[PDB]
């Protein structure tokens, strides 16, 4: 899978991460995104493509079209400076993939 | 984990059992036991609809009559307790294509318990979870594992007296429940010696692989219904013919005509 | 719900490692896991899958011969083995819980797998000389 590598905005808009694979992976199976601080283990946020786990904000959105995925937040706070991993089951290779990491840069 | 998935009819003359392994040949035999009453009203519960789930727990009281006209091996087998939680034993029957298990143990039972089938992409194998009838085991005293005994209607009669429990069952070929005889022949009894106060059906449930198993849209079923009574205790005449089968029986309180053939 | 690892370990190139992940009793006995590793700077890989209670296990295409994952009732402990190690694979290694269905993962469905909700502590392992 491929995304950017950074992101960046101020506290308070909507931020969107994209996630862009093929379709033995995404286009098949469904997508996951976690996140995770630079002091501790990732996190789930987002899984069956659009559920939160209990504890996660309603700010964590998870949408898809086609072989493509996407993560918006909703009212960037200045405690979202993390890692964010977009993560899927590959038929082909038969295991998981993950996207790679995307950093937020929040300034303000 | 669990997953949140939520008429009468005349008895006519079923329900008759052997009530001892004696045998005996032409000969009238009265004995006073748990039977169910001739014409009662008996319970008919259409488990799945069409898919409408209603699955309920029901009062074990005396002793079960249950019968099912079912050829689509939906219904898998029973369980029995007090609470259905770890705070008290329970007893869980389970049936498949080859063998038949038996436990008591503390199980903590979902709300609505059922056992998932799942099938392999090759249509080759195929398994079973039941780990959506329970959450937990422990404690777990008694084990038995025998041969399964699940236009076919099965007729089943549960008792639990005396720190035993005991199952006779029928097979019979029909073509709601039909008229005449056929005595349940005993099938088990097992020294347990536990409280039992209610009771729940164990059905059987596939998997659909286009939607998460932990909502009802992973699920799919036939239609699935099923008989209950209730056994009271009665004085019964029962007739042995000269092969040793009982082919007739007398209630000596239905009407007065009974209890007038009952007391010659 | 909590998995216990094992602490961090040191190793000299060409030697074995074994790292441990200690589980309760009954997350355990119905659960499928698999190990994590990632490298410090880099982005997350997957090692292998496990699933105790049916004895399958999957690999990941470049660590087939070179990873061993096992599982021992007793104590309910997941295992993982590294051989043949590298002057690069020191990292961080994760024992990780699937919210998904053992059984579907066992029919050949694998589409909800992706999902891990619980995480280990982690195990810092060092490959040095
Ligand atoms: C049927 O039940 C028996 C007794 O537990 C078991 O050995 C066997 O594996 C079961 N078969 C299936 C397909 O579940
Ligand atoms: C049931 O098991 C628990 C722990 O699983 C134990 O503490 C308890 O003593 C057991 N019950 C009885 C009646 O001993
Ligand atoms: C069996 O259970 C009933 C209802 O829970 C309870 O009242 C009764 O005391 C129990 N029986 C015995 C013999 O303890």
């Amino acid at each position: 899978l491929t995304q950017p590598p950074s992101a960046s905005g101020t506290p308070g808009q909507r931020v969107t991460i994209s996630c862009s694979g093929s379709g033995s992976n995404i286009g098949s199976n469904a997508v996951n995104w976690y996140q995770q601080l630079p002091g501790t283990a990732p996190k789930l946020l987002i899984y069956n493509q659009n559920q939160r786990p209990s504890g996660v904000p309603d700010r964590f959105s998870g949408s898809k079209s086609g072989t493509s995925a996407s993560l918006a937040i909703g009212g960037l706070q200045s405690e979202d400076e993390a890692d964010y991993y977009c993560a899927t089951w590959d038929d082909n290779l038969s295991g998981l993939v993950f996207g790679g990491g995307t950093k937020l840069t929040v300034l303000g | 984990q669990c997953v949140n998935l939520t008429a009468y009819t005349n008895s006519f003359t079923r329900g008759v059992y052997y009530p001892d392994k004696v045998f005996r040949s032409s000969v009238l035999h009265s004995t006073q036991d748990l039977f169910l009453p001739f014409f009662s009203n008996v319970t008919w519960f259409h488990a799945i609809h069409v898919k409408r789930f209603d699955n309920p727990v029901l009062p074990f009281n005396d002793g079960v009559y249950f019968a099912s006209t079912e050829k689509s091996n939906i219904i898998r087998g029973w369980i029995f307790g007090t609470t259905l939680d770890s705070k008290t034993q329970s007893l869980l029957i389970v049936n498949n294509a080859t063998n038949v298990v038996i436990k008591v143990c503390e199980f903590q039972f979902c709300n609505d318990p059922f056992l998932g089938v799942y099938y392999h992409k090759n249509n080759k194998s195929w398994m079973e979870s039941e780990f959506r009838v329970y959450s937990s085991a422990n404690n777990c005293t008694f084990e038995y594992v025998s041969q399964p005994f699940l236009k076919n209607l099965r007729e089943f009669v549960f008792k639990n007296i005396d720190g035993y429990f005991k199952i006779y069952s029928k097979h019979t070929p029909i073509n709601d429940l039909p008229q005449g005889f056929s005595a349940l022949e005993p099938l088990v009894d097992l020294p347990i010696g536990i409280n039992i106060t209610r009771f729940q059906t164990l059905l059987a449930l596939h998997r659909s692989y286009l939607t998460p198993g932990d909502s009802s849209s992973g699920w799919t079923a036939g239609a699935a219904a099923y008989y209950v009574g209730y056994l009271q205790p009665r004085t019964f005449l029962l007739k042995y013919n000269e092969n040793g089968t009982i082919t007739d029986a007398v209630d000596c309180a239905l009407d007065p005509l009974s209890e007038t053939k009952c007391t010659l | 719900v909590q998995l216990v690892q094992s602490g961090a370990e040191v190793k000299k190139p060409g030697s074995s490692v074994k790292v441990s992940c200690k589980t309760s009793g009954v997350i355990f006995s119905r659960n499928a896991f698999s190990w994590v590793r990632q490298a410090p700077g880099q982005g997350l890989e997957w090692m292998g899958r496990i699933i105790p209670f049916l004895d399958v296990t999957n690999s990941a295409q470049e660590f087939q011969g070179r990873v061993t994952l096992n599982a021992d009732k007793s104590t309910s402990t997941v295992y993982m083995e590294l051989s043949s190690l590298r002057s690069e694979d020191t990292a961080i290694y994760y024992c990780a819980r699937h919210n998904g269905d053992p059984y579907d993962f066992w029919s050949g469905y694998n589409t909800w797998a992706g999902g891990l909700d619980v995480w280990g502590q982690g195990t810092t392992v060092t490959v040095s000389s």
